[PDB]
């Protein structure tokens, strides 16, 4: 059932917050690894598009 | 030759032709300096590209 799937989404959202609470620092380095990436993505896309403009 | 700068001598040649002819007239277009600046430009592109790439890789 999709009921336990969405209840899974939010309740294991909380479970996720807790599992991250187990390693906030590791979570930090991880998320930062994500952040610099995507930020650089949109960055270079927009700037290259603009100079192109 | 000499690896000598284009920016120099052309002025020397300027007065030179201002002499060997009685009036300035040669009105020549500058050499090499355009090559200089486009070289700085392309190497600059190398700088941007390679640097952002390597930084991203360090992030990796």
């Amino acid at each position: 059932g999709w009921r336990q799937f969405v209840s899974g989404f939010n309740e294991a959202l909380t479970m996720a917050w807790r599992a991250l609470a187990a390693n906030k620092m590791r979570t930090l380095l991880t998320m930062l690894g994500i952040i610099i990436g995507i930020a650089s993505v949109v960055s270079i896309v927009v700037v290259g598009d603009a100079a192109k403009q | 030759k000499e690896g000598f700068d284009s920016a120099e001598a052309e002025q020397q040649l300027t007065r030179l032709l201002s002499l060997r002819h009685g009036k300035k007239d040669f009105f020549t277009w500058n050499m090499d300096g355009v090559l200089k600046t486009v070289e700085k430009t392309t190497r600059t592109l190398q700088l941007f590209l390679t640097l952002v790439a390597v930084i991203s890789l360090v992030v990796g």
